């Protein structure tokens, strides 16, 4: 049970990390693409990356 | 002007998002569990603070409106909600009350909707970033001290995009008044998306443990909570 | 590999009211800097193209958004702040700026998102009245907080001696009027300035651009744009019981998995299009080239 | 007292905030004074 719980918890944390901003304006890449031109989108995309 | 225990009353859906069978942690302005709420059997002007929880139980519809604002005169804008047997109207005019209003001038925003109002009616008023948010709920209760021990969430009644300044409020004619503090709550969404239970993470060590474990049930042991 | 989307669908509500940018921009008299006029914009179709028919503006500077992308975005609400300033001071209308106008008359937030548009007004504000009497606050005890208006005419007490409400030595009048004249050079010409501040996410979107609403396609991998919510996936009938105030649903991982159609008011479940790894099974190339 | 000497149009501080000056201790200060043209004032900055 501990092995199963550890695997599930690690996967859940990995998925939850996609909701973080990491200093960007948004955590959704499509919003960055649809709101900003490339020269300004690069900074936010790199911060997410 | 007595005091009463708030029990678990004063929980509202913090956002429009739908969730089913989840335990979700939200940091927002809430009414703390088992808090002291003022009880009036009559209506002086009260401070607004961060937000207001309001509860009424009259069957004669004596309570028919609220007034919000800083000066409550024509000097500054004063929000005014008046409910009558057909509808509920909302204005932000500058008024000069005397006791409806002796004079009204410089109206900016108006709104008309279904009337807001034993049958216990609960309301939550917040004023944040130029938005006045009203949450409401109506529940069947029985006779007693007041504010029963059950749990019921307050659905978003209305939102007003009015950027006004509010520091005090007053009611217009047995009602209960409480204040909201910034708290972290753990809400439970059942299979149908209805908030059925909540945990106030600052109530006691057990609730803090429940919030840390993100669960409503805690197994036997020792758990390292906040420092 | 990944299943590629077939179609793209946009679902916007029946709102057809044009946003009142005409009255905001085509106003006979703009307010002064210290009393910048703020108007709320909501529940309308924001066609920014008409803004190009009102002025050949020399500044269209947008923060947090691109000017060409405006017609394809949905906003929850917009603040339109209008005033008249001097040309050389236009650069002070920006986040993280220090100056008399920036700190004492109109201040923008650090996280400000929106646009600023300034255009020429010599031919319309070089006359008498308030046009020549455009005023602005020159002195203040502390810098203005973002989105704050102070129209008080208090005498600024520079010295220790109290002023008692009377202007005198070290007792100045902060509200100083402009001297806009047609004879002045480009360093002193008057410009009309309008600042649009957008609010995204959170509340349901009610200010959207001029984007047509297409048909609804189900059980196909498609791109969907639901009131600015952009995504790719498969839309199906859902058994989720959305409450009347609820718009979209999220899972445990907080990924949008349900959405309410703005027009038909039905609940659609969203499933990501199929993907996965591809593996090549092969005997050694010494044996055969079949895979 | 610097606010009693001039209504300066530029008070630009690098590495410190102007409002925080009254609450800081410095080991020593260099005061460099001159007269320049207005449009050239922007040239008085690091990396110019
Ligand atoms: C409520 O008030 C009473 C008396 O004013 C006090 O004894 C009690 O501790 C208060 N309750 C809370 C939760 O503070
Ligand atoms: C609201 O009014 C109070 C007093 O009436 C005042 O102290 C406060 O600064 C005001 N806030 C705004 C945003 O106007
Ligand atoms: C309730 O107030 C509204 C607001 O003016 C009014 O239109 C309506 O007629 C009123 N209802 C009754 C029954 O008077
Ligand atoms: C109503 O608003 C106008 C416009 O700002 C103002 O001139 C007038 O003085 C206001 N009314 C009162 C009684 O102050
Ligand atoms: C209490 O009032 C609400 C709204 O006025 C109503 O929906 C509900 O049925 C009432 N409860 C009872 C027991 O009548
Ligand atoms: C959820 O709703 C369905 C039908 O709407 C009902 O059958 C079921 O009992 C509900 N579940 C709960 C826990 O209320
Ligand atoms: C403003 O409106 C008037 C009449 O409505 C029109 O004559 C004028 O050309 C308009 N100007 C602009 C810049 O739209
Ligand atoms: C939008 O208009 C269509 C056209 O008939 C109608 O079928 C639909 O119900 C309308 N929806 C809303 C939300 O107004
Ligand atoms: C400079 O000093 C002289 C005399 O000491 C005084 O008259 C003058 O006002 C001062 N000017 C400033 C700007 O301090």
């Amino acid at each position: 049970q501990d092995v199963v719980n550890h695997n599930a918890q690690a996967l859940n944390t990995l998925v939850k990390q996609l909701s973080s901003k990491f200093g960007a304006i948004s955590s959704v890449l499509n919003d960055i693409l649809s709101r900003l031109d490339p020269p300004e989108a690069e900074v936010q995309i790199d911060r997410l990356i | 002007q007595s005091y009463t225990n708030s029990f678990t009353r004063g929980v509202y859906y913090p956002d429009k998002v739908f969730r089913s069978s989840v335990l979700h942690s939200t940091q927002d302005l809430f009414l703390p569990f088992f808090s002291n709420v003022t009880w009036f059997h009559a209506n002086p002007v009260l401070p607004f603070n961060d937000g207001v929880y309001f509860a009424s139980t009259e069957k004669f519809n004596i309570i028919r409106g609220w007034i919000f604002g800083t000066t409550l005169d024509s000097k500054t804008q004063s929000l005014l909600i008046v409910n009558n047997a057909t509808n509920a109207v909302i204005k932000v005019c500058e008024f000069q009350f005397k006791n409806v209003y002796s004079s009204a001038n410089n109206c900016t925003f108006e709104y008309v909707s279904q009337p807001f109002l034993k049958n216990l009616s609960e309301f939550v008023f917040k004023n944040i970033d130029g938005y006045f948010k009203i949450y409401s709920k109506h529940t069947p209760i029985n006779l007693g001290r007041g504010l029963p021990q059950g749990f019921s969430a307050l659905e978003p009644l209305v939102d007003l995009p009015i950027g006004i300044n509010i520091t005090r409020f007053q009611t217009l004619l047995a009602y209960y008044v409480g204040y909201l503090q910034p708290r972290t709550f753990l809400l439970k969404y059942n299979e149908n998306g209805t908030i059925t239970d909540a945990v106030d993470c600052a109530l006691d060590p057990l609730s803090e443990t429940k919030c840390t474990l993100k669960s409503f049930t805690v197994e036997k042991g020792i758990y390292q909570t906040s420092n | 590999f990944r299943v590629q989307p077939t179609e793209s669908i946009v679902r916007f509500p029946n709102i057809t009211n044009l946003c009142p940018f005409d009255e905001v921009f085509n106003a006979t008299r703009f307010a002064s800097v210290y009393a910048w006029n703020r108007k709320r914009i909501s529940n309308c179709v924001a066609d920014y193209s008409v803004l190009y028919n009102f002025a050949p503006f020399f500044a269209f500077k947008c923060y947090g958004v691109s000017p060409t992308k405006l017609n394809d975005l949905c906003f929850t609400n917009v603040y339109a702040d209008s005033f008249v300033i001097r040309g050389n001071e236009v650069s002070q209308i920006a986040p993280g700026q220090t100056g008399t106008i920036a700190d004492y008359n109109y201040k923008l937030p650090d996280d400000f998102t929106g646009c600023v548009i300034a255009w020429n007004s010599n031919k319309l504000d070089s006359n008498g009245g308030g046009n020549y009497n455009y005023m602005y606050r020159l002195f203040r005890k502390s810098k203005l907080k973002p989105f704050e208006r102070d129209i008080s005419t208090e005498i600024y007490q520079a010295g220790n001696t109290p002023c008692k409400g009377v202007a005198g030595f070290n007792c100045y009048f902060p509200l100083q009027s402009y001297g806009f004249r047609p004879t002045y050079g480009v360093g002193h010409q008057p410009y009309r300035v309008v600042v649009l501040s957008f609010e995204l996410l959170h509340a349901p979107a009610t200010v959207c651009g001029p984007k047509k609403s297409t048909n609804l396609v189900k059980n196909k991998c498609v791109n969907f744009n639901f009131n600015g919510l952009t995504g790719t996936g498969v839309l199906t009938e859902s058994n989720k019981k959305f409450l009347p105030f609820q718009q979209f649903g999220r899972d445990i991982a907080d990924t949008t998995d349900a959405v309410r159609d703005p027009q038909t008011l039905e609940i659609l479940d969203i499933t990501p299009c199929s993907f996965g790894g591809v593996s090549v099974i092969t005997p050694g190339t010494n044996t055969s080239n079949q895979v």
